[PDB]
């Protein structure tokens, strides 16, 4: 069977200057045939370590690997500013070659609550017979966040589509847009529409709502 | 210095064939083992297969029967052929050396049966045209276009701060993208704010005042 | 240097050759035996301007570059001198690449003639690795 590579954790937030250890585990022994790749946003993968611990001439010395068999580790002594992004491991011991799910290296910063805004369907869209309710949750940290929609007090899951931006280069925060799409007939059948956000910054969910029975 | 570059149709219809080309420059295609690697959404990498310095090939079993890798020694390129594609074959495709020491920039190939479609641009303004804090955020919903991409600007680019433009999501075969912009309460509605959206594929460009 | 049979087996196992693309460790040890007698310094001239280097006698016409071989292809992208090191790292990495072609270990005539299809595990049997 195809060798499965499990990387942990899925994501790791750190402060430049700190050291980190990324783990990759194989469902079978592969000796030293495990390779480490770095892939920054909008860039193709770059090979950092080959055969578990051999260094590539041209790769910064802060990068190093260890392990054998089924347990491997990628270490970065003092992570630097340009080191954040995705890290993947790949085995070449058996065909087909396989990659791990990857570990995301993110920048750590102070928690920030999201700035939430809700928007009703525009007049133009309703005319075309559609109805999208939009909710923006901006500049928050950490990235973990739950968004729940409610129509007339009832949680709604169908018709909801989400989009997330990458960690912001400006302030290292995250932003997200959540959109609930209905038909014009569905929309006009209900009154209260609510975007509810649950985030580490508070035990009480942030709530943004509006009623069709006004404006 | 050896370099790679992928090229090919960025759009393929279901059941049809996906074709890509990797041009080797700086050295010979016969001077190394070459491969095709694809990245599905959610950072899922797949090693599709590779072609040796001899022309010999190895294919990922999951793709066996659908895949074919060839090369052309006089043009210094190798190719990827993937038959009977389905939307699940949508991904970013990369060509690389076997050693992993060289990689192309990668090229996205999308499998869809959708036809070019201009987007509908909808204004996002507060309910009742309100305003509360010291700031206000407006928006722009770009719904129903194909294919990607669209360019979105605010006030022809004169409003550039406090903007968040999100990645498009697929909604019933078509793309939808939204953009938020935040300004001070003293800025809007005193000063008008307009969303500008351009969709090259359909020769469309529209402005939407908020 | 000249490896002891067991010493090489341990080194090769450490360098991930055991079960690499299905080939058990004995296969590589046996190939090393017949090719150079576990000698990393072994070199051999061929009728063409090519030369075989190292413990696995890798040819300078296709796999490595010695700067003096006509029609050199340098498949392993490595200086042939790296294959003469007492450190087998380079010879192993190159071997792994050779065996990754459709013909696998059949690249080594000696392996085919004196190892292919034999009880190759006999070569690592006895060693306390």
């Amino acid at each position: 069977m195809d060798i499965v590579l499990t990387q942990s954790p899925a994501t790791l937030s750190v402060t430049p200057g700190d050291s980190v250890s990324l783990s990759c585990r194989a469902s079978q022994s592969i000796s030293n045939n495990l390779h480490w790749y770095q892939q920054k946003s909008h860039e193709s993968p770059r090979l950092l370590i080959k055969y578990a611990s051999q260094s590539i001439s041209g790769i910064p010395s802060r990068f190093s690997g260890s392990g054998s068999g089924t347990d491997f580790t990628l270490s970065i002594n003092s992570v630097e500013t340009e080191d954040f992004g995705m890290y993947f491991c790949q085995q070449s011991n058996s065909w087909p070659y396989t990659f791990g799910g990857g570990t995301k290296l993110e920048i750590k910063r102070a928690d920030a609550a999201p700035t939430v805004s809700i928007f009703p369907p525009s007049s133009e869209q309703l005319t075309s017979g559609g109805a999208s309710v939009v909710c923006f949750l901006n500049n928050f940290y950490p990235k973990d966040i739950n968004v729940k929609w409610k129509i007339d007090g009832s949680e709604r899951q169908n018709g909801v589509l989400n989009s997330w931006t990458d960690q912001d280069s400006k302030d290292s925060t995250y932003s997200m847009s959540s959109t609930l799409t209905l038909t014009k007939d569905e929309y006009e059948r209900h009154n209260s529409y609510t975007c509810e956000a649950t985030h580490k910054t508070s035990t009480s969910p942030i709530v943004k709502s509006f009623n069709r029975n006004e404006c | 210095a050896v370099q790679l570059q992928e090229s090919g149709p960025s759009l393929v219809k279901p059941s049809q064939t996906l074709s890509l080309t990797c041009s080797v420059t700086g050295d010979s295609v016969t001077s190394d083992i070459w491969s095709w690697i694809r990245k599905f959404p959610g950072n899922k990498l797949e090693y599709m297969g590779y072609i040796s310095y001899s022309g010999s090939t190895y294919y990922h079993p999951s793709l066996k029967s659908r895949i074919s890798i060839t090369r052309d020694t006089s043009k210094n390129q190798y190719y990827l052929q993937l038959n009977s594609v389905t939307t699940e074959d949508t991904a970013t495709y990369y060509c690389a050396s076997w050693g992993g020491d060289v990689w192309g920039a990668g090229t996205t190939v999308t499998v869809s049966s959708a036809k070019t479609t201009a987007p509908s641009v909808y204004p996002l303004a507060p309910v009742c045209g309100d305003t509360t804090g010291s700031s206000v955020t407006l928006g722009c919903l770009v719904k129903g276009y194909f294919p990607e991409p669209v360019t979105l600007t605010w006030n022809s680019g004169s409003l550039s701060s406090g903007v968040h433009t999100f990645p498009a999501v697929l909604q019933s075969d078509l793309y939808t993208l939204s953009s938020s912009v935040t300004v001070t309460s003293s800025t809007w509605p005193s000063q008008s704010i307009t969303c500008n959206v351009a969709h090259p594929a359909s020769s469309t460009k529209v402005d939407k005042k908020i | 240097k000249v490896f002891g049979r067991c010493e090489l087996a341990a080194a090769m196992k450490r360098h991930g050759l055991d079960n690499y693309r299905g080939y058990s460790l004995g296969n590589w040890v046996c190939a090393a035996k017949f090719e150079s007698n576990f000698n990393t310094q072994a070199t051999n001239r061929n009728t063409d301007g090519s030369t075989d280097y190292g413990i696995l006698q890798i040819n300078s016409r296709w796999w490595c570059n010695d700067g003096r071989t006509p029609g050199s292809r340098n498949l392993c992208n490595i200086p042939c001198s790296a294959l003469l090191s007492s450190d087998i790292t380079a010879s192993v990495n190159c071997a792994k690449k050779i065996v990754s072609d459709g013909n696998g270990m059949n690249a080594w005539v000696a392996w085919r003639n004196r190892c292919k299809g034999t009880d190759v595990q006999a070569w690592i049997r006895g060693c306390r690795l």
